């Protein structure tokens, strides 16, 4: 950014440096005002004049204006470019560019619109015509009855009313923090609650009455790869607009408007459409038999620009067949309005308005006037049937109106058009001699620019013989020509051909987000029969015998726009806490996952990228919590549940539980018992694939319909009991028969195209926008995964060793509960400090803190600021002084019964409580006449022989420990101290015959090793045993842990 | 060394090529222009003393 | 948002660098701040200018 | 084993998607 100072730098010097000195002292404060000011009308552009300006100076503002603005342009294209291909940048940056093509994409929106308003309308009459006399035959051919207008009490609207003003508060219910903006809709949300005929008068007169309407605001939706816009409306016209929306789709359910072919249906997930597709193709007369000469043809295409290329007024004459004409008019009444970004303002005349309430219905009844066009009348009519006994979707009347035309498979969704053609051997070639008549090839260039799929190997996709090419292109062409390019446009970049024929033994076809190629048993080998995820096995209805296979991939868009997912949410910055960083992954991989079952079993891609992105999402935690970089990190860390204090991240890859990470240990009366208890258990098992969820779909409502036609005739009310076998199954789960709200999400149609079309209209990403929940029930479990999952971590006590569990001396966990969905940073790794503050984490550097015995592996500063607020003020000295003075006071008492006629209490060092090169003796007792001494022993042996070595003196050491999840054996540690400290030429011992006891205190163990005279090993038991349960600087020390953790009971 | 994608056509068909000796990539080093596509920066090689 | 010196609780002497050849952490969090910073929820900020980058002086 | 999650890319050969995977009963 330093050049463009430079520039105008260079720019002011040579405007200053040509005036002399009697104007250089006037117009260094004269021009720099309005010279912000010009490029500041220019970014909002707002056409720059002033009056009083001469003309040289002017052309070198307008000169400076342009040059920065080249600058900028391509500053903010080189910026998107950066992000767009996945280079890492700060979130300023974008925030920043995201401004920048907004007000790009407004200068370019305002430029289209004033080019309409010049140009004049780009449609002829002559068109306009042909499209409205189609639209009448084809109401006139069904006998459609228009939508009234609702008089005065229709008795739906208040359920209607109820419906809009859910789907309303819908949006508002993840946050209770909200603006001054959104607290009136809300307040004018409730005041509709508690007036409804009030606002249903309201909704009616602004129907009949209101053509004027507030500005629209405009916002951008910041994907990596395209932008998408997001409307805000003024809320007292939403309430009416969503309640015209929920009317139009009722009315137009009812009367039948929308034939079947029109896709989203409210009955269907989308993969639900793919395998209904698949079967439909299938399922037709002879459909594979290819010996005399027949051609498959799949076309897959988009309209483009159908969003902005619709004209207002003939949008209007195309709805006053179907509605009251006020009704007409006020939905082209709202289309009318003027945009604003912050500057900018802007009048809408061409194209409409996607983000409003009722435009799911606008879409998808224009969009049936482009399949009058395509399709044709007389298939249309043998495709839907008659009005009285109307089709199914892919069936037909009988055989002979299916194979008496070549076009007949048809679908829609919500632009993308898929047909498929069967073609013979004459009518191929006369489409071919139709196609090269107007465009001749005489050097066979409908080669290249040939879409093809590369996901796919060589000899399975698309083999580009001359014939079948020719075929293609003559099938686009055929297509292209029915459509008028002022309506709509179809373009060949942009779309897909695929020919099956005897060159060609597999058809390809790419639909809501899957690649599916179907391959026929006749043209491959044997009947082998391995089993694969991701391979739909196809069957004809009639003889059931196995016809084709179908494999599933997923496409490149799909994971690029979670890769991109991933890249969002690796922006999070330094002050965001782990665990939302954890749900937004979660979150992201459910929605990938019971998206598209079956299909990430198939594609490797995808299993390298989820396995790649999870490794980059545990690398920003292993970053976030010390800098270097650990040899090993464990995965308990990560996997463990939230209940127990973890992450609960989601698996998909192979992880494998080390072993000596599944033991754990306990200490009781008899002493300390050791206990042993693999892989992580992933995701993609515990969810059901599609074609079984489809098999036992039309199963279990098999069953319901005949269970529910014998109850009618028995008078009797299906209940839990019969319906307790056909739970959790069913597309719309069995479950949702036993909502509260049947009579009100009854009266709910056209649902699925309008939780499609809420991404224009909410501002945050929607996961699940392929179905809803109270409309389809539930459609995974993950209960059994965190189960599995804390069974797999070696059980409840195995997972709590990591967590500085036994510091806070807690008898059980059940009765425990944390202090409140999210956990701090400094909790989460003063709860985990046992399992990250290790030697096998962090190789080599270790330190040691000033005031305590505890080991710092590597450098943490979030540890550390814990560490000092719990062991502040000399605690680890006061623990080994009360320890030392309590055992004094224990061997002070019962003097005669083990012959001791002096105990002395040693001159502790201030620094001996944590030095832990030497040691000294602290409590020493001197022996009445003579004392025989055993070997040296643990606390816990009872298997000792006594020598004759009689000695006097005793001597008892004390010594602290701070341990972690692999060093904390406390009888090996005090057996390894007394045999190095008795062994040694710097530790100073009065007597050869003493014991050392030894006390953990981030596990709370204790032990002893060493000779014993006898009656003093029961006794220094239950000693220890009273101390560990009755010290008051060891409940200090308790309770400054559990403030620290923030764990209560 | 490090390196300094092709669809079916009428061209490649596998139906019309003879295949009877699998060819090697010495074969295509020696007369780099008989069984190379794009020879872009190959040399002739000395043929025989 | 930063931590100040003050918000510490409990911060003590520097009294000695090592023994037995372990290095002695100087229980307060001074060369911290002096490399570093804190924000208000506890997590830690390195600064990253190392320009020469020395590669006998990172690990001694 | 340190750290480093792992590929699924050939490492299934006896596990299926819908093994594993249970319902839940009516709650009352």
């Amino acid at each position: 950014s330093h050049f463009d100072l430079e520039l105008r730098a260079a720019v002011m010097h040579d405007i200053l440096d040509m005036m002399p000195e009697g104007i250089k002292q006037n117009k260094a404060r004269t021009i720099l005002q309005h010279l912000s000011e010009a490029w500041r009308c220019w970014k909002a552009n707002i056409p720059w004049k002033v009056p009083g300006l001469p003309t040289p100076i002017e052309n070198m503002i307008l000169r400076y204006v342009k040059a920065k603005a080249d600058w900028w342009t391509n500053t903010a294209h080189y910026n998107r470019e950066r992000i767009r291909r996945g280079a890492t940048v700060d979130k300023t940056v974008c925030k920043k560019n995201l401004g920048r093509l907004t007000r790009l994409y407004l200068k370019a929106e305002q430029e289209r619109q004033h080019n309409y308003l010049k140009d004049g309308p780009y449609i002829t009459a002559e068109e306009a015509v042909a499209v409205y006399t189609t639209t009448v035959h084809w109401l006139e051919s069904r006998r459609f009855s228009p939508i009234p207008f609702p008089p005065l009490s229709y008795k739906h609207d208040t359920k209607l009313l109820i419906l809009a003003l859910e789907r309303l508060k819908e949006a508002y219910s993840v946050k209770s923090r909200l603006n001054q903006s959104q607290r009136e809709e809300l307040g004018l949300i409730e005041q509709a609650y508690d007036n409804p005929h009030e606002a249903l008068s309201r909704i009616k007169r602004h129907l009949l009455t209101q053509r004027a309407f507030k500005e629209v605001g405009i916002e951008f939706m910041d994907l990596y790869s395209h932008l998408v816009p997001v409307y805000d409306v003024e809320p007292l016209e939403k309430i009416t607009d969503a309640y015209l929306d929920q009317y139009l789709w009722y009315e137009a359910d009812k009367r039948r408007l929308f034939p079947p072919w029109i896709k989203p249906a409210d009955t269907e997930p989308p993969p639900l459409l793919v395998y209904k597709w698949c079967q439909g193709i299938n399922n037709l007369q002879d459909v594979w038999e290819t010996s005399e000469g027949e051609c498959n043809v799949m076309l897959e295409s988009r309209f483009e620009k159908m969003y902005e290329k619709i004209d207002l007024t003939l949008l209007n004459r195309l709805l006053r067949l179907i509605v009251d004409h006020n009704i007409a008019d006020y939905m082209t009444a709202k289309n009318n309005v003027v945009i604003n970004y912050k500057d900018m303002n802007h009048t809408n005349s061409y194209g409409i308005i996607r983000g409003l309430q009722f435009a799911s219905f606008i879409v998808q009844y224009y969009g049936l006037v482009m399949d009058l066009l395509v399709l044709g009348l007389h298939r249309a009519s043998e495709m839907a049937g008659p009005p009285q006994m109307p089709n199914d979707f892919l069936s037909f009347q009988d055989i002979a109106t299916e194979a008496a035309h070549p076009i007949r498979l048809f679908c829609r969704y919500i632009d993308r058009i898929h047909i498929f053609f069967r073609f013979t051997a004459d009518e191929a070639r006369d489409l071919i001699q139709r196609y090269l008549t107007e465009h001749p090839d005489p050097n066979n260039e409908n080669i290249v620019g040939y879409n093809n799929k590369k996901c796919w190997p060589r000899d399975a996709r698309m083999r580009l013989m001359k014939h079948d090419v020719n075929l293609g292109r003559a099938v686009f062409w055929d297509i292209k020509n029915r459509l008028p390019r002022s309506v709509t446009t179809v373009q060949w970049e942009n779309s897909f051909v695929s020919v099956y024929s005897k060159d060609n033994p597999n058809l390809l076809f790419n639909m809501c987000g899957f690649e599916c190629r179907i391959l026929p048993k006749c043209r491959t080998s044997y009947e082998e029969f391995t089993h694969k995820d991701g391979v739909w096995n196809l069957q004809n209805e009639v003889t059931k015998e196995r016809t084709a296979q179908c494999f599933l991939r997923v496409d490149d868009e799909s994971m690029q726009r979670f890769h991109n997912r991933v890249r969002q949410i690796l922006m999070a910055s330094g002050s965001t806490t782990f665990t939302k960083i954890v749900n937004k992954w979660n979150t992201a991989l459910i929605g990938l996952m019971t998206y598209f079952r079956e299909a990430v079993v198939n594609t490797q891609e995808l299993l390298d990228l989820l396995v790649k992105c999870e490794n980059k999402i545990q690398t920003r935690i292993k970053i976030g919590l010390n800098s270097k970089m650990p040899s090993r990190f464990p995965p308990v860390v990560f996997y463990t549940p939230k209940e127990l204090g973890g992450l609960g991240m989601l698996s998909m890859g192979h992880v494998l539980i080390p072993q000596s990470d599944l033991r754990w240990s306990k200490q009781t009366d008899v002493g300390i018992t050791h206990f042993r208890s693999q892989l992580i258990p992933n995701l993609y098992r515990y969810i059901q694939p599609w074609e079984s969820e489809f098999i036992d779909s039309q199963r279990v409502w098999a069953e319901y319909a005949l269970k529910r036609q014998e109850a009618i005739a028995q008078n009797r009310r299906l209940t839990l009991e019969d319906l307790e076998d056909s739970w959790d199954r069913g597309i719309p789960r069995i479950n949702t028969l036993f909502q509260k709200d049947r009579h009100t999400l009854a009266y709910d149609k056209g649902w699925r195209v309008r939780t499609d079309f809420k991404q224009y209209q909410v501002l945050k990403q929607n996961p699940f926008w392929w179905t809803h929940q109270r409309h389809d029930g539930k459609l995974w479990n993950l209960n059994n995964y965190r189960t599995d999952m804390i069974q797999a971590l070696g059980g409840v006590e195995g997972i709590l060793e990591h967590t500085l569990f036994k510091g806070t001396y807690f008898p059980t966990w059940e009765g425990l509960f944390w202090e409140k969905n999210q956990i701090p940073n400094r909790r989460f790794t003063l709860w985990w400090s046992p399992t990250i503050n290790r030697a096998n984490v962090y190789v080599g550097f270790q330190v040691q803190l000033d005031l305590t015995g505890i080991f710092m592996h590597g450098k943490i500063p979030t540890l550390k600021i814990s560490l000092i607020q719990i062991f502040r003020a000399h605690l680890w000295q006061k623990i080994h002084e009360s320890i030392v003075m309590d055992l004094c006071q224990v061997f002070d008492q019962e003097l005669d019964a083990l012959e001791i006629e002096t105990v002395q209490k040693e001159t502790i060092h201030p620094r001996k409580s944590y030095k832990m090169n030497s040691s000294c003796a602290d409590i020493l007792l001197f022996a009445s006449y003579k004392w025989n001494v055993s070997r040296p022993s643990l606390l816990a042996d009872s298997k000792d022989v006594m020598d004759s070595t009689t000695t006097q003196k005793y001597w008892i050491d004390i010594q602290l420990r701070w341990g972690d999840y692999d060093s904390h054996d406390i009888e090996r540690y005090a057996r390894a101290k007394f045999l190095d400290y008795t062994t040694d030429n710097m530790s100073i011992y009065p007597s050869p015959t003493g014991v050392l006891i030894a006390i953990d205190l981030a596990y709370n163990l204790h032990s002893a090793y060493g000779n014993w005279f006898p009656g003093s090993k029961p006794l220094i038991q239950q000693a220890m045993a009273k101390i560990m349960k009755a010290n008051p600087a060891l409940y200090v020390l308790r309770e400054r842990i559990r403030k620290g953790l923030q764990l209560y009971s | 060394f490090e390196p300094l994608d092709e669809d079916w056509n009428e061209f490649n068909d596998i139906n019309k090529i003879i295949i009877r000796q699998p060819i090697r990539t010495e074969y295509k080093i020696a007369f780099p222009y008989l069984y190379n596509n794009l020879p872009h920066h190959v040399h002739l090689t000395w043929y025989h003393t | 948002d930063i931590l100040a010196s003050e918000d510490v609780e409990g911060q003590e002497a520097a009294t000695l660098p090592s023994e037995g050849g372990v290095r002695i952490t100087p229980f307060n969090l001074q060369e911290e701040m002096e490399e570093g910073h804190f924000d208000a929820d506890g997590n830690y900020f390195l600064n990253r200018d190392a320009q020469i980058r020395d590669s006998w002086l990172d690990n001694i | 084993p340190t750290g480093e999650v792992l590929s699924l890319v050939g490492k299934l050969e006896g596990t299926r998607m819908g093994d594993k995977a249970q319902r839940t009963k009516p709650q009352m």
